[PDB]
RNA sequence: CCGCUGGGGGCGAGUACGAAAGGACCAGACCCCUAUAAACCUCUGGUACACUUGUUGUCAUUUACACGGCAUAGCAAGAAAGCUAAGUUUUAAAAGGCUAGAUUGCCUACAUUCAAUAACACCGAAUGACCCCGACUUACAAAAAGUUUAGGACUAAAUUUAUGA
RNA sequence: CACCUCGAUGUCGGAUCAUCGCGUCCUGUGGCUGAAGGAGGUCGCAAGGGUUGGAUUGUUCGUCCAUUAAAGUGGUACGUGAU
């Protein structure tokens, strides 16, 4: 990690924003990108805009203390196209936490966000970590508990 | 084998790029005449410069030389 | 062939101060790199790797056993092969050796690749290759890589780029056979034939095999013999081909194809050759021939 | 379709084997008539190779050197020429006997256009370089060329001292038979 | 190189004076060489007992292709000439006729060592 | 600050033979000795020259080597393209056995290491069976000549459909 | 992201089995072949049209000596480079290739000439230059190497018109 | 059936070159075996790559010559004439 603090900390996006913390522990991955989606959108705020990109940097740490609902580890795939004659590649859940982790909740956040060219900036926008501990430690950063999960 | 439909000004532009030319970078120029021609090529009055005074060449002295004349 | 780069906004809402001194003290605060490796004979260590060699084509000739059988043997030649630069796991992300081979002056260098060389402070090099290494491997700057390095009977996997043949037809590219020269066939002698299906596919497959410039492609040999190392004039005699023209460097390896982690018993020097004497060795002056080793192998005329 | 440039050959010119063999006899015999002719690149690199076979062949003065001289070139008037005056012009020279100056392009079809001539020549373009370059004998190339086998090759006059006392004797004459 | 459909001589005394290759009993899907078993059919007869018209099988001798040895040598034959053989891998024929019957074999063609003239 | 001359610049030592123009054990013919050795100097100390200009002059030391090593091994009388041959060639098939050969040579295929001749001869009872052998390969013991026979052409191809009958030089059986 | 690792027969075994004829699973490894794929010209061959030899007709030839033109390169035979296969090597777990690339390092970098299709040559050269071309030698290269700055890549002086190129 | 093209649009063949499915002919394999291992019959997984000759018919139909481990069946406007 002698570099990759260094390189997270090289902003490409606008910064007149806020940025969040959401601890990942315990939480469905699916409400959690529901609530991902919502705060990266920025309708959160009253003063949103169709228009205008705003929206926050959203930091979330613990990204493999987040689990899979009814079998969906060895069930749910992830498939795609190369392009090439024989071309379709699924790749289950279980593999998909074997090759990278986060990428459960950035397939997550990346299906709920509006369909344009507007998703490149938003999805820079989500850092995932998979760790307790993130770059950003001196960093003003405002936390985004969710409500409570006990509805049921 | 058939255009289905007529090229635009813009697709025709782009389509015509392998015909343009590019500028050459560099240039001998005679100072005496004014004349322009690359840095490997005479360009003097024994090539075609209508221009030429001579004063290209700033130096000829050969004299000597002895041989058999073939008659 | 890049994608556009970057958008790069400047104005951080001056939370720019944080960012320089979270960099300030990240930078101070990375290790040290590791000493200077300084490397004698070591342990054979079963999953470890070796450095390769940056080798010149330089053409075939025939030699005979002393079962006596013909072999076809392709020469090549170590041209002041040195170590240039190194990787290792603290300071970057992987462990390599870095390799140069053969001279050229600094006038026909570019100025920035013969700025490495002089703080390397190595001679310059033609060519600059790496290799990936284990962390025992790791041979100082400036140590040769010679044929010493490799034993006879040992199997290499070399890697060349073909010769150049220009644009060609699918006839000798793709070896497609093509229509008969006289029942009838108008023009297509040399045809492809057909290449997409019809409406249902609609279109030419993204790996369909059309005409093209062939030529200059990185084409590995995978696990040929080594039959003589000449050590004094750098000489290693592998047996059969070896991709490319004559004169351009090829590169070799041990053999990964055949890989117990015993390395089938060749006497295999681990870090490189480390030569002991380095005195007494002449500069290229009135020098001789030397010895050489080479395999015997059993029964090529077991019966007939 | 076989590569002549890229593998040493001779250029094709776009013309047959036999067409293109006459066109280089006539252009050398034109070349040594007139000593500078301007014709395109490729002809003049080709002439140029020509021009050194043939000059060596009439340097060589011997019976078949002249029956062979005799087909290549045709003037007659030119193969006295290369025979004595080019011949005694170049006798000592290791080749390089022609020099070529491009001249830009012709205004028929655009082809590349270079100056052909004899170097060593009264008209000629530049100053020639002396074919031998006598030696010091007190410099490391005479010592290099003594201790391994080579010949002196020093710069000489037509005839030499060393045959004068041969022709100076009166009973060496044969009184012309 | 001895493709399908080929004519060769057979040259001992079984009776037959000429034989087309129609298959080859190995992988070998290109030529055959000296020293293989092929299905031969006769299509000449010498008018004796082996008569016109039979698919038997023959080990090719010779051939007019260089045959390559190991050491770098190579033998020319002006011929492409075979023997018969039987079920039993043994030729039918007495002997190999000297005619065209000279070749390089030791390996368990210790039979044919005797049928040929002279090997080598 | 520490001006100093490297390990690399002890490549500046005395010379083994200390005076030697060309370098000697080239293997090349008579006259114009070259004067470097085509695999020691690597660029480090060199009159350059292009590889592959380098790499073909290391070839032909390389098999001239090995030539006259064999050479010195073993002699061989200097013979023509159209004389008889007779060969002492020990089989490898077998065990080394000394086979003796004898046949018209109709070629002297080639110049090297790889230098080759052709015998032919035609068995009076099986025809003509021509054999091709390498001149320098280790399974030759030596040849001498007996029959001479003095025909215009390098290449004697035009003996394949010539009289059987005077091609007789071995009917071992 | 592409390619993607094919088999058969022996040896294992006259075998464990099995009254007995009748003969294996293991491919685990070694020996042969054969594909497919990737190369290479070392061997063997093919071709080779400014190479060598022989020869016919005819036109030139104050010698019907030599040489030259045309007749498919006139014909025929034999060739070296280059290309090529029918030739020669290699085809394991993952190997191997292609495109983008965090990083790291470096920077005396405007890009002209050496032949109009560099594919020779960027893993080459431009005069402190053998890069190209020519000349000389080599039958133990039926010719691709070695010497050589003769010619072209221009260029400089108060210690060499200049490298031991 | 006549919904689509008659301001006319290659199918009923193979020659070359392909891609996909598995209801697997082989190679890789597990169960039941009336299972002596062989040699078979099914049944379960598996589509990586292999499926050659030509004599006869305009035949994509079919044999039968004899070789292989096998001489697979289909979607491909019963793939493929701006080749
Ligand atoms: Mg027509
Ligand atoms: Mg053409
Ligand atoms: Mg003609
Ligand atoms: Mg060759
Ligand atoms: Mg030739
Ligand atoms: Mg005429
Ligand atoms: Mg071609
Ligand atoms: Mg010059
Ligand atoms: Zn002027």
């Amino acid at each position: 990690e002698a570099i990759k603090h260094l390189k997270d900390l090289q902003h490409i996006k606008l910064e007149g924003l806020r940025f969040r913390i959401i601890d990942a522990k315990g939480q469905v991955v699916g409400r959690l990108a529901e609530q991902i989606s919502v705060i990266l959108q920025g309708k959160d705020k009253p003063t949103y805009n169709p228009t205008k990109e705003q929206g926050d940097v959203v930091i979330v740490v613990n990204a493999s203390h987040v689990e899979l609902t009814h079998d969906k580890w060895n069930t749910k795939l992830y498939r795609w196209h190369t392009g090439y004659p024989g071309g379709l590649r699924s790749r289950p859940a279980g593999d998909q936490w074997e090759k990278d982790p986060r990428m459960l909740l950035r397939n997550a956040v990346s299906g709920m966000l509006p369909k344009n060219k507007s998703r490149e900036a938003r999805m820079e926008k989500l850092k995932i970590f998979p760790e307790a501990d993130h770059p950003f430690q001196g960093f003003p950063l405002v936390p985004y508990v969710p409500p409570p999960r006990r509805l049921q | 084998a058939t255009p289905k439909k007529k090229l635009s000004l813009h697709r025709r532009g782009n389509r015509r790029v392998w015909y343009w030319l590019k500028r050459k970078t560099e240039v001998a120029k005679c100072s005496y005449c004014g004349a322009l021609s690359g840095r490997n090529q005479m360009f003097s009055g024994a090539a075609g410069n209508s221009a030429c005074t001579g004063q290209c060449v700033e130096q000829a002295p050969t004299p000597p030389a002895s041989s058999y004349p073939a008659e | 062939g890049y994608q556009p780069p970057k958008p790069r906004f400047p104005l951080p809402d001056s939370i720019a101060s944080i960012v320089e001194e979270k960099t300030r003290e990240h930078r101070r605060s990375a290790p040290a790199p590791p000493p200077a490796p300084k490397l004698e004979p070591r342990p054979m260590t079963p999953t470890s790797l070796r450095t390769g060699c940056i080798a010149t084509k330089a053409g075939m000739t025939q030699e005979w056993d002393e079962h006596g059988v013909r072999v076809p043997l392709t020469v090549l030649w170590v041209d002041e092969c040195q170590v240039v630069g190194l990787k290792t796991r603290p300071v970057h992300g992987y462990n390599a050796l870095m390799l140069g081979s053969g001279y050229k002056r600094q006038k026909c260098m570019s100025p920035s690749e013969a700025g490495f060389f002089l703080k390397a402070g190595v001679p310059f090099k033609k060519l600059v290759a790496e290799w990936q290494v284990s962390e025992d491997a790791l041979v100082p700057v400036g140590t040769a890589i010679g044929a010493a390095h490799y034993v006879a009977g040992q199997r290499v996997d070399v890697t060349g780029w073909t010769k150049w043949k220009g644009f060609q037809g699918v006839m000798r590219r793709w070896g497609f056979k093509g229509l008969p020269a006289s029942h009838g066939v108008s023009l297509s002698h040399r045809a492809p034939g057909s290449i997409g299906n019809r409406q249902d596919p609609g279109k030419i497959w993204k790996g369909k095999k059309l005409p093209g410039c062939m030529g200059d492609e990185r084409r590995t040999v995978h696990n040929c013999l080594v039959y003589k190392v000449d050590a004094a004039r750098n000489l290693v005699y592998l047996r059969g081909q070896v991709p490319g023209p004559v004169g351009r460097s090829v590169f070799l390896r041990d053999s990964r194809l055949a890989s117990p982690a015993l390395r089938a018993s060749w006497g295999l020097p681990f870090p490189t050759h480390v030569p002991s004497a380095e005195e007494l060795k002449a500069a290229p002056a009135p020098g001789d021939v030397s010895v050489v080793p080479a395999p015997d192998g059993p029964g090529v005329t077991a019966w007939r | 379709a076989r590569v002549r440039v890229r593998l040493g050959d001779w250029n094709r010119l776009n013309r047959k084997w036999q067409h293109r063999v006459s066109m280089m006899k006539t252009m050398v015999t034109q070349l040594l008539e007139k000593e500078r002719i301007r014709t395109t690149l490729a002809k003049a690199k080709t002439l140029q190779r020509y021009a050194d076979k043939v000059i060596t062949l009439g340097k060589q003065g011997t019976r078949e050197a002249w029956s062979e001289a005799r087909g290549i070139v045709r003037t007659d008037r030119e193969l006295h020429k290369l025979f004595t005056q080019v011949a005694l012009r170049y006798r000592e020279r290791p080749g390089g006997f022609t020099r070529l100056v491009r001249a830009g392009w012709r205004e028929r079809d655009a082809a590349p256009v270079a100056f052909v001539e004899l170097v060593d020549r009264p008209g000629e373009l530049r100053p020639a370089n002396p074919a031998l370059q006598r030696p010091n004998p007190l410099s490391v190339q005479a010592w290099i060329r003594q201790q391994l086998g080579q010949p002196a090759r020093e710069p000489s006059p037509l005839l030499p001292p060393s045959v004068q006392q041969y022709l100076r004797e009166e009973n060496r004459i044969q009184q012309g038979r | 190189m001895i493709p399908k459909y080929s004519f060769l001589k057979i040259v001992d005394n079984s009776g037959a004076k000429l034989a087309q290759v129609i298959g080859f009993y190995g992988h070998q899907g290109g030529y055959a060489s000296v020293g293989d078993v092929v299905k031969v059919v006769v299509k000449e007869a010498r008018g004796e007992k082996t008569t016109a018209g039979v698919m038997r099988k023959a080990v090719v001798v010779e051939q007019k292709y260089p045959f390559h040895r190991q050491n770098g040598s190579h033998v020319q034959y002006l011929r492409n000439a075979a023997v018969l053989l039987s079920e039993k891998g043994q030729p039918i024929g007495n002997k190999v006729r000297s005619m065209l019957g000279v070749e390089f074999n030791k390996p368990r063609w210790a039979k044919l060592k005797s049928l040929s003239k002279r090997l080598f | 600050r520490l001006s100093l001359p490297q390990r690399v610049l002890r490549d500046l030592r005395p010379p083994v033979q200390p005076y030697t123009l060309a370098p000697k054990l080239a293997q090349r013919p008579t006259t114009t000795p070259a004067q470097y050795t085509p695999w020691t100097p690597t660029r480090a100390l060199q009159r350059r020259a292009h590889v592959s200009r380098r790499m073909g002059f290391l070839m032909h030391v390389l098999e001239r080597e090995q030539m006259e090593r064999v050479r010195a091994a073993r002699p061989l009388p200097e013979f023509r393209a159209g004389d008889v041959l007779e060969v002492r060639m020990m089989v490898p098939e077998a065990e080394r056995k000394v086979v003796v050969y004898r046949g018209v040579c109709i070629a002297v295929y080639k110049k090297g290491i790889r230098s080759s001749f052709k015998i032919y001869n035609v068995f009076p009872d099986s025809g003509g069976v021509v054999q091709h052998i390498p001149l320098y390969m280790p399974d030759l013991v030596g040849v001498k000549v007996v029959g001479r026979i003095p025909a215009s052409q390098e290449r004697l191809y035009y003996l394949l459909e010539r009289e059987t009958g005077t091609s007789d030089y071995t009917f071992q059986t």
